[PDB]
């Protein structure tokens, strides 16, 4: 029970990996990794675009460029936190 | 040696003594050569072996043959570059004893014609294109932020709006904003005698942006004696072809968008209208990185502009500070 279980997931590893390999070598990761940097990307520049949007040469640079800042000011993240914490209680 | 003692120390004491004099003009070398055998100098310095293009601005109006002057860089100090007839007379006396230099040759034929060589090995003629020597910049030098599209169309100054909220926030102590509606690609100062000048003179090169594009030269080189890069808006450089060959040479900033799959949503973000031109603006924009940096030499692969902004700051934070 404990000696055939062990043997079981031995011969099912050794061929998940000789598949992997396989994987590998024909190439599938690249998909993910190629994949990811791509969203990285387009949560960046994107998010750039879109700083520029309230450069203003109707009123909103007052406020909105300080909704940003307190957003990722890591106070917009404690609160949050504290709130989730709060709400599990 | 009285002749040598009374004098040698005449450049020493003059370098020194007006320590706070305020630097002018600029210039672009094209070849360092040493000066161990081409010292002709009262500094009794080295030599000139700078490089090519060598960053250096200088006023010092020295006697007709040198030019003791100053080199921007970490440290302060004074330097010394060759007056341009100087350069000119030499680049030649480099090669002046340079035996057949004319035409006869060593190749066991000594005594076919003989003959000093023909003066034309010298400057007489030198006519490829009556290209001078070192060429003046501003006092400081110029800037193009090349990319990611051609200027003006929605995203592509959008992506340098966002760029030049920060780089006036660092400036504004530093700032020099201008916004140039002329094309300096399409101009070139290196007119055959005379560029335009008149308006109504009736000739085959008045009704010329030439008049209203020099105009500008003026807006930038000396006027920017006050230190500043002088950015512009410039719709004329696509491209770091056309504007690095006059004495402009500017600071050309490449804003990478890495491969070209992120633009595609940057883009077609906005959905209907901005495929206008469709192919340049994600043509135009890998005919850029075609070429290799070295003009747009600075490069600017970089996500949210917390730290995408930091490579324009840190590239100034250096330079400002090492060009006084």
């Amino acid at each position: 029970s404990f000696f055939v279980l062990n043997l079981v997931l031995g011969v099912l590893s050794g061929e998940f990996s000789k598949e992997r390999e396989k994987a590998k070598a024909r190439g599938d990761f690249q998909k993910l990794r190629e994949k990811q940097q791509l969203e990285e990307d387009l949560k960046g520049y994107l998010d750039w675009i879109t700083q520029a949007e309230d450069i203003d040469p109707r009123w909103n640079r007052f406020c909105r460029r300080k909704c940003r800042a307190a957003v990722k000011s890591n106070v917009f993240y404690w609160l949050v936190i504290f709130l989730v914490f709060l709400n599990t209680l | 040696e009285s002749a040598r003692r009374e004098v040698e120390s005449q450049a020493q004491q003059q370098l020194e003594r007006a320590k706070h004099k305020p630097v002018a003009f600029a210039v672009r070398t094209n070849v360092s050569y040493c000066g161990v055998l081409d010292e002709e100098c009262p500094v009794q310095g080295s030599g000139v072996n700078f490089e090519a293009k060598d960053f250096l601005h200088i006023k010092e109006k020295y006697s007709n043959d040198w030019w003791i002057g100053r080199l921007v860089k970490e440290g302060g100090d004074i330097a010394f570059i060759p007056s341009p007839q100087r350069l000119e007379s030499i680049r030649l006396k480099q090669e002046q004893k340079a035996r057949r230099s004319g035409n006869p040759s060593s190749l066991s034929d000594i005594g076919n014609r003989r003959s000093p060589p023909p003066s034309l090995a010298k400057q007489k003629q030198k006519q490829a294109e009556h290209v001078p020597p070192y060429d003046v910049v501003p006092s400081m030098r110029p800037v193009v932020l090349v990319g990611p599209s051609l200027k003006g169309y929605e995203v592509t100054d959008m992506m340098q709006k966002a760029l030049f909220d920060f780089l006036k926030h660092r400036f504004d102590g530093r700032i020099s904003i201008t916004r140039v509606t002329a094309d300096l690609s399409l101009a070139k100062r290196s007119v055959l005698n005379n560029p335009g000048k008149r308006t109504i003179i009736e000739r085959s090169s008045a009704r010329s942006s030439i008049a209203e594009v020099q105009s500008e030269i003026e807006r930038i080189f000396e006027l920017a004696k006050s230190l500043q890069l002088v950015v512009l808006d410039a719709d004329t450089i696509n491209h770091p072809a056309q504007l690095a060959k006059t004495s402009l040479a500017p600071i050309i900033v490449f804003v990478k968008v890495s491969s070209p799959k992120v633009l595609q949503r940057l883009i077609r973000s906005r959905g209907k209208s901005q495929m206008k031109h469709l192919t340049v603006q994600m043509m135009a924009y890998d005919k850029l990185v075609q070429c290799p940096p070295e003009s747009f030499d600075v490069i600017l692969d970089e996500n949210q502009l917390e730290d995408a902004c930091e490579h324009l700051a840190e590239y100034l934070e250096v330079y400002w500070r090492a060009t006084h």
